[PDB]
């Protein structure tokens, strides 16, 4: 503490005497080498100059900012590395650095596409004053651009709020793989400062970056991106939002004449606030909407309660898409303020579903739905506040759900994934009707409009019928009055589509069907005489016989004889023809599995009354007698 | 056994011998996949082979060519890849394989059979390297010739001649030469009109052949510039065919062995072909086509030849040199725009090969300022994870040396740049392949080789920081991805050098400043910082009194342990060259002396590292008997014995298990030099290696110290020492021998007993009188009667001392002894008078049992927890309701303050926690207030037994005990009514009596500190009072400065300025 402050003012009363001698060292524009040294010193000084008076440049240390400039302008290499320091945080400076730091990112930091491919540790610091990092280290032009950003971002956010305008220009224009580096470096820095005002300055700053100015389109898209992350992870003790949204409250009523970009700009800057509303809400909404009462109530009425329907001419393609995105979180402000939620209790208006018809039509987008969407989360979010207000047969009749249903149109595709998280905590007794109702709908389902099939839709509608399984109340009350075309077209489609599992190399085909029939024993075994009439016993002159074996069997003999040999060979003697191919063998392995099942089939059939099957067993023995020839070793 | 091949073959071959019409081709493809799949490999190999010759040779050789070719087509393809896969040791098998392939070529007399015969020719050069090779090579020569019918066979003979050159046969010195003179004649007559392109055989064959041969033919004769420029140049122009990018790797691998032959024609015509030779190289690094490693080898080789031709020129010419290397400069500046990524190597070591001729026309240091700056960017960014692993990084660093060396002037400030380029490339060594590591050894010398010509100041700072960067990265060292094995590369590095001599010196400077990081000093108070933070208001006074005799910056104590281990395997064995003794001898003895005695265990072990090592100390011993009856080695022979005297005595006793573990292997090498004096004074040493006998066969530890002592002091002319020596020595060594393996311990125990011819009887004699025999117990103190209380007692004893073999022995055994002691009460429960043998033979029976619970605390942890609650669940019962019999519990506890006999520094204290506790439930046993004065067995008798034990026999080791014990119960003695008043006179008698008792220890037997942790515990006591005792106890010590005796008064003097205060 004694030697720290005794060297600097003499390194400053000679910083006039000796840098006026480094004059031709400084601006050799021969002192090309010498000058790159003079930076290091300034760095080595600025480090021992961090505590107390020498840190401030205003006052007793005079203008040394004179000397930072002369180096950003001369040349470009090794300048990257004499740079992340500095950190002077005052006005007037602002005109200098911005004017010069910008004219430098024009030939140093490009908008272009990714043109790329304790003790003892002291000596680690003694070997750390001669430039570089000795500990922090344990194509070519692309990865040093990534390193400058490192140097740009390590210190970065801590020095000044103003510093942040300039990294924003880089988040825009084009994407690049710094995306993760940011989310790692920008989250850990909004929370690192942990001093107010500073905090709200960054806020009040970027809020005005969304103030009036003549930008383009992408500059405000990736804005939201680098926006939400600056905001949705941050500290507390806030009123910045009551008065700025006290201004943005007056920014609620907005109207746009038809224009190429007029509708978008108005509704761009209109998605932003409701977007900053809800992460500023939830965490700080219960106290602030309870103190505001009616004003907070009036925005939750003006804001939501609106469905965009009957509109035409643009309006939908890019805006209704972002209009719904904050419609449900605009409802999250009311979920952050509900005792028995009235907008939840029921729906407002009449009309078609808000979601786009094309997305359902796309199918692929539907898959994204599986991935999930911002719109999807609030419904999921409601579950959080609905099981805290949820409460035998009298307990199953009431719990919303009947409000929602499924309907008889087309875009039921939504309501489904919504139920995929819903049966997470909507299963069994709480609700009886929804489980039964869902089954009647995956009739043609997603895989009939999709002949190729999908790992997205199957697994789901597969697993949806895995939780209706095991449910007592869901297996039989849709098994007696109406497991008809419901259950019939189910089993019929199952077998009719479980084709080509051979191209798939997936045993999954079996368990999936086996686990199914296991428990839906009830309903007439329409598969019994129809899988037999499917036969599949194509001649073995090909590997097609392999595609019929497990089918003929693995299904059968499960707990109770299913159908048994008797109900198959009753509607048609196609078991006589299933015997004519068992004798025929081409494939080296799995051929017996055939005879294997006949064994188990003949065992539990003579256990049953049998008698009528006994004449058959003689023909079977006559087969193994018709054999022995050709070798008899296999 | 039967195996799967002897049966599968004689069945499906004796059946394919009569019916292979399509019924064999599918069968042998199957049986073929079987033999390909692979005890199982070796037996399948040896038997299939001996049967392949005995079954599928003379059977498949007959029949039809078509029927047996599809057989042989598949058989040759799986046998060949198996010959490469099968291990060696098949030399006679091969000789038969030979006679077989010449028979398959005989059946070949057919395109699928020729290529599978090609498959027999690769696995022909597998072993080779024997005179047996040439005895058949000579006769395979002729069949190689005789091209005869126009077939694709030019590839073969030039390939077989290559199988010769790969076998390298001296006997193929006549036939082989007359062959290539015709292959030459063959390829030259081909090109013009027949076919625009040579066929597959004329390409891969005569090229792969004209490559592997040329090891003898010299000079050019114009033969090379005509052959190579027409043909090789053209295999270096094709891009479009797929496998052509593998027909491009063999011609360039041709030019690399052509190096010397490529030099005799390129030196003529490769100048105006500066475009030719450079296009093919750059053009090569285009597509990583199976032959990325063929881009590097073709280039990096042909560039070491460029470097040759640069020095293989005068100063003349020069124009073509400057032109190319400034093109090389062009590569350096356009990489900024577009990254060469790997062509960064082509200019990196492209700065390596020809760095020197140019600097005589123009000063070209500057490439260096840049390339440094260039590699300063390969490693500064290394603060990022885009650079996965340090590939190739010593290869540019090879060029570093290559150009640092030549320059005459010294550069500037960029000096620290190639510096942190060293430390990291010294860290780039461990992560590697074996081949990769060797080149790096070479790279280090160049940096050292040039750096040593200009300014040595620098490679010093290397090493202190480069080791430190190795203890700490080895933090969490692998003594339970980097460790000390790497610097076991330095010896290779040491092997070449003046620098190596300097390097050895550097290591001494290294740690001889690295532990002085206070780094040892800090974890010492961690010992005392771990008991002082466990402090509240009731537990803090007990953490203070209970303390074991003798033994924060955890990254330092931990850092320190790695270095001794790191050095021991390193130095010691490399030849000193006499260099070590001057620095190692007296001067080194000196840092060791200055740095030793702090109390750290590892460092002491370290001193012994050069202790055995000096090659010729026969000066240090022979000139030491002449100084007692050159000055430097004497003055260390001082610190030795002087250092030696202050070793075991000051640390064999306050030693504990671990720093005696670690403090009597030191002590087993001090006799070496000073042998005649160390026998008189320290004989006890190998004797005291009784505890180091059963935990040594895990690491040949303390028992290795019994064998090298005798054997070296046998080689000692002093005969009249045995009488002092050999009685009490082997008076125990005999029983470390009732059984480097534990019985090879006994092997050399034989060679030593007997080597003295009539000197072993003098052992088991005093083995049997000093040890004392089996003590025994005396007078042996509802269907079946079992009592037998003695016969069952002794063995439970006999088990809990050893406690070994998983303690699965020990576990149920003491657990058995537990329910056993409960039974000792059972008869002393009725109302009889007999069986009164239960008391005084429980005296013998109450053994120093707590030594079970305490050494259970170290290893058992559960056993102690069974056994701590017992000894306190037992103090109260005898004490509360019984008298006349407790004494014995005092007897052996008071004998645990004897336990300092065996300096088991854990047991001493391990009991003291019972003194307080016995007296504790006495404090709740205020019982007999009228009978405390009527019946005498209480506090009066207590503190009589206590103080009289502090001062017993001139404080004969029975003291020091009485320091910890008083401290343990100081907390409770505090609270006492008017009782601690008339007994507070002995408090200061204690005070005065206690200090004097030891001021004539004279030996830092480690008590001096316990005694002061006692006096201030007597100064709190004051509390004003009426002070009728005061008038004395300030007269009394006023007259005690005179007793002096050394350390007394020095503390008593504070006591009287203190007492001269309240009154």
């Amino acid at each position: 503490d004694s030697w720290w402050a005794k060297d600097s003012p003499l390194e400053t009363k000679m910083a006039v005497l000796a840098l006026l001698a480094k004059i031709l060292q400084i601006d050799s524009s021969i002192s090309l080498l010498a000058d790159t040294k003079l930076d290091l010193h300034l760095k080595g000084q600025a480090v021992t100059l961090l505590p107390f008076f020498t840190s401030l440049t205003g006052g007793s240390l005079e203008e040394l900012r004179r000397v930072l400039e002369q180096l950003i302008v001369a040349h470009f290499p090794m300048q990257s590395r004499e740079f992340p320091p500095g950190t002077p945080r005052f006005n007037n400076y602002v005109d200098c650095m911005k004017k010069f730091l910008d004219a430098l990112e024009l030939s140093q930091s490009p908008m272009l596409l990714e043109l790329m491919t304790l003790e003892s540790v002291y000596e680690m610091f003694r070997k750390d004053d001669p430039r570089l990092s000795f500990t922090r280290q344990s194509k070519l032009n692309e990865s040093t651009f990534d390193t400058q950003i490192t140097k740009k971002m390590g210190y970065y956010k801590i020095l000044d709020v103003m510093y942040s305008r300039l990294p924003k220009d880089d988040v825009h224009a084009k994407e690049s793989k710094i995306n993760q580096v940011f989310h790692g470096s920008c989250i850990t820095e909004g929370n690192e400062l942990t001093k107010t005002l500073i905090k709200l300055c960054y806020d009040a700053f970027t809020e005005n970056m969304a103030g009036e100015n003549q930008l383009l389109e992408r500059r405000r898209l990736y804005h939201c991106a680098a926006y939400n992350c600056a905001i949705s992870v941050i500290c507390c003790v806030f009123n910045e939002l009551k008065f700025y949204q006290g201004f943005l409250f007056s920014e609620k009523p907005e109207k746009n004449l038809l224009i190429f970009e007029n509708l978008i700009d108005l509704k761009r800057r209109y998605n932003f606030p409701v977007e900053v509303e809800v992460p500023m809400e939830r965490k700080k909404k219960y106290i602030e909407i309870r103190k505001e009462a009616r004003e907070a109530a009036n925005g939750d009425s003006d804001g939501p309660s609106y469905m965009s329907s009957l509109s035409y001419l643009a309006d939908s393609t890019l805006s209704e898409e972002m209009s719904q995105f904050d419609f449900s979180t605009g409802v999250q402000s009311y979920s952050y303020s509900s005792q028995d939620p009235r907008p939840a209790t029921g729906r407002f208006r009449r009309r078609e579903q808000r979601d786009p018809t094309v997305h359902d039509d796309v199918l692929e987008l539907e898959m994204d739905e599986l991935n999930r969407h911002e719109c999807m989360a609030p419904l999921t979010a409601l579950v959080k506040h609905m099981h805290r207000s949820l409460g035998s047969v009298p307990r199953d009749l009431p719990s919303w759900m009947k409000f929602l249903h499924g309907k008889l149109g087309n875009p039921i595709v939504p309501l489904n994934i919504r139920l995929f998280l819903a049966k997470l905590v909507i299963n069994t007794e709480e609700v009886f009707r929804p489980y039964a109702k869902h089954w009647l709908s995956p009739l043609l389902q997603l895989a009939a409009s999709e002949n190729n099939g999908g790992e997205g839709i199957h697994y789901m509608v597969v697993e949806i019928v895995a939780t209706i399984l095991s449910w007592t109340g869901l297996a039989t009350p849709t098994g007696v009055p109406k497991d008809e075309v419901l259950a019939n077209r189910l089993l019929n489609f199952l077998m009719k589509h479980v084709f080509h599992p051979k191209r798939a190399v997936f045993r999954h085909n079996l368990e999936i069907i086996k686990t199914l029939v296991e428990c839906w024993k009830d309903c007439l075994s329409i598969p019994y005489r129809l899988i037999f009439e499917k036969f599949s016993g194509k001649d073995p002159n090909s590997k097609d016989n392999s595609v019929g074996i497990q089918l003929l069997g693995i299904v059968m003999a499960n707990d109770l004889p299913p159908y048994d040999p008797q109900c198959g060979i009753q509607s048609s003697e196609y078991f006589q023809a299933l015997v004519n191919n068992m004798s025929f063998v081409r494939y080296k392995e799995v051929y017996a599995a055939a005879a294997e099942v006949l064994g188990l089939i003949l065992r539990y059939v003579m256990e049953r009354k049998n008698i009528l099957e006994e004449s058959l067993c003689e023909l079977v023995a006559k087969q193994l007698k018709q054999h022995q020839n050709t070798m008899e070793d296999k | 056994v039967r195996c799967s091949l002897l049966r599968l073959q004689e069945t499906l071959s004796a059946a394919d011998r009569c019916g292979a019409a399509l019924a064999g081709h599918q069968l042998i493809r199957g049986l073929g996949q079987e033999c390909v799949l692979s005890a199982v490999l070796a037996l399948q190999t040896s038997l299939v082979f001996s049967r392949d010759f005995g079954l599928l040779v003379f059977v498949r050789k007959s029949l039809n060519s078509i029927e047996f070719r599809e057989c042989r087509e598949e058989i040759l393809k799986f046998l060949c890849i198996f010959l490469e896969k099968m291990g060696q040791k098949i030399a006679p098998y091969s000789v038969e394989i030979k006679n077989t392939c010449t028979s398959v070529y005989t059946k070949d007399r057919a395109l699928d059979l020729l290529i599978k015969l090609l498959q027999t020719f690769r696995s022909s050069r597998l072993m080779d390297e024997f005179k047996i090779g040439e005895l058949f090579s000579k006769f395979y020569g002729e069949l190689a010739l005789k091209k005869k019918i126009p077939d694709t066979v030019l590839e073969k003979v030039y390939e077989l001649l290559g199988l010769l050159g790969e076998v390298h046969p001296s006997e193929m010195i006549n036939n082989a030469e007359n062959l290539f003179r015709a292959f030459l004649g063959e390829l030259k007559t081909q090109m013009t009109s027949a076919v625009r392109e040579p066929k597959l055989p004329v390409l891969a064959g005569c090229l792969k052949g004209l490559s592997s041969l040329l090891c003898n033919f010299t000079k050019s004769m114009e033969e090379d510039p005509q052959t190579s420029r027409e043909i090789f140049n053209f295999v270096l122009k094709a891009i479009r065919p797929q496998i052509d990018l593998k027909r491009y790797a063999v011609p360039s691998a041709g030019l690399r062995l052509f190096a010397l032959h490529a030099s005799q024609f390129s030196t003529c015509l490769l100048d105006n072909y500066v475009s030719l030779f450079e296009v093919l190289l750059k053009w090569c690094a285009h597509t990583n086509v199976e032959l990325k490693k063929a881009a590097l080898s073709a280039l990096e080789s042909f560039l070491k030849q460029v470097s040759n031709m640069v020095a293989k020129n005068a100063e003349m010419h020069k124009n073509k040199l400057q032109y190319f290397m400034e093109q090389f400069y062009g590569i350096i500046r356009n990489v900024d725009s577009n990254n060469k990524e790997l062509s960064i190597a082509i200019r990196g070591y492209g700065l390596f090969a020809g760095p020197c001729k140019v600097i005589n026309a123009k000063d070209v240091d500057f490439m260096y300022v840049e390339l440094i700056q260039r590699c300063k960017q390969m490693f500064l960014t290394q603060t990022d994870t885009g650079d996965d692993r340090v590939y190739q990084m010593p290869s540019f660093l090879q060029s570093v040396a290559s150009v640092l060396l030549y320059l005459d002037t010294v550069p500037e400030v960029y000096t620290p740049v190639l510096e942190h380029l060293v430390v990291m490339q010294i860290d780039s060594f461990p992560q590697y392949s074996p081949k990769m590591q060797l080149v790096c050894c070479r790279a280090i010398v160049k940096v050292f080789l040039a750096l040593a010509a200009k300014g040595p100041v620098l490679r010093n700072c290397i090493s202190t920081v480069v080791h430190q960067g190795l203890i700490r990265i080895c933090s969490k060292p692998v003594v339970l991805k980097d460790y000390v094995d790497l610097f076991r590369h330095l010896l290779s590095s040491d092997q070449m050098a003046d620098e190596a001599f300097f390097s050895v010196n550097s290591s001494s400077e290294s740690l001889n400043h690295l532990l002085y990081d206070e780094f040892v000093k800090s974890v010492l108070k961690i010992v005392e910082k771990l008991d002082l933070t466990l402090e509240i208001q009731t537990v803090g006074e007990q953490e203070n009194g209970d303390e074991a005799p003798g033994v924060t910056s955890d990254p330092a104590a931990n850092l320190h342990p790695a270095k001794p281990k790191d050095f021991s395997a390193f130095i010691n064995l490399v030849e000193f060259c006499r260099e070590i003794l001057p620095e190692k001898q007296a001067e080194f003895f000196e840092p060791w002396v200055y740095s030793f005695s702090y109390e750290l265990i590892l460092q002491s072990t370290r001193l012994p590292l050069i202790s055995g090592f000096y090659k010729l100390l026969s000066i240090t011993v022979r000139n030491a008997k002449k100084i007692k009856y050159d000055p430097e080695k004497y003055s260390c022979f001082a610190l030795f014995v002087k250092f030696g005297k202050e070793v075991a005595v000051k640390m064999k006793q306050y030693k504990d298990e671990l720093l005696a573990s670690c403090l009597t292997f030191l002590l087993s090498l001090p006799h070496n030099i000073i042998e005649l004096d160390v026998r008189a004074y320290v004989p006890a040493l190998q004797m005291a290696f009784k505890l180091g006998l059963s935990y040594t066969p895990l690491a040949e530890v303390g028992l290795n110290a019994l064998e090298e002592w005798s054997i070296y002091i046998d080689r000692h002319v002093m005969q009249p020492y045995y009488k002092d020596i050999l009685p009490c020595l082997d008076g125990y060594l005999k029983t470390s021998a009732l059984s480097i393996s534990l019985e090879e311990i006994r092997i050399r125990v034989v060679q030593m007993l007997g080597s003295l011819g009539g000197q072993i009887n003098k052992n088991l004699l005093t083995v049997t009188s000093s040890d004392e025999m089996m003590k025994s117990y005396v007078a042996w103190d509802r269907e079946m009667k079992p009592v037998i209380f003695l016969d069952v007692f002794l063995p439970r004893v006999t088990e809990l001392a050893l406690t070994a073999s998983d303690r699965q022995t020990k576990v149920a055994a003491c657990e058995l002894l537990h329910s056993m002691v409960m039974f000792m009460l059972g008869k002393a429960t009725q109302m009889p008078e007999g069986g009164q043998g239960a008391p005084p033979m429980y005296q013998l029976y109450k053994r120093t049992f707590p030594v079970l619970l305490r050494l259970a605390c170290d290893v058992d942890q559960v056993t102690r927890q069974l056994y701590e609650p017992l000894v306190m669940q037992l103090i109260h019962w005898f004490t509360n309701n019984k008298k006349f019999e407790s004494q014995d519990t005092v007897a052996l506890l008071e004998a645990i303050l004897d336990g300092i006999v065996d300096p088991v520094d854990s047991t001493l204290r391990d009991f003291c926690g019972r003194c307080i506790r016995e007296f504790l439930k006495w404090s709740i046993k205020q019982i007999t207030p009228q009978q405390q004065e009527k019946s005498p067995v209480n506090t009066k008798s207590l503190f009589k037994r206590l103080y009289s034990l502090a001062l017993h026999p001139n404080a004969f080791k029975r003291l020091g005990a009485s320091l910890a014990f008083n401290n343990i119960y100081r907390e409770f003695r505090e609270e006492e009514s008017l009782v601690e008043q008339f007994v507070f006179e002995a408090l200061v008698i204690y005070m005065e009596s206690l200090a004097l008792a030891h001021a004539d220890e004279k030996s830092l037997g480690t008590i001096q500190q316990c005694c002061d942790a006692i006096d201030h515990l007597c100064r709190i006591i004051e509390k004003k009072h009426v002070s009728l005792n005061k008038a004395k106890k300030r007269r009394l010590p006023r007259g005690f400065p005179p007793s002096a005796s050394l350390c007394l008064l020095d503390l008593v003097k504070w006591l009287l300025a203190h007492c001269g205060r309240p009154q």
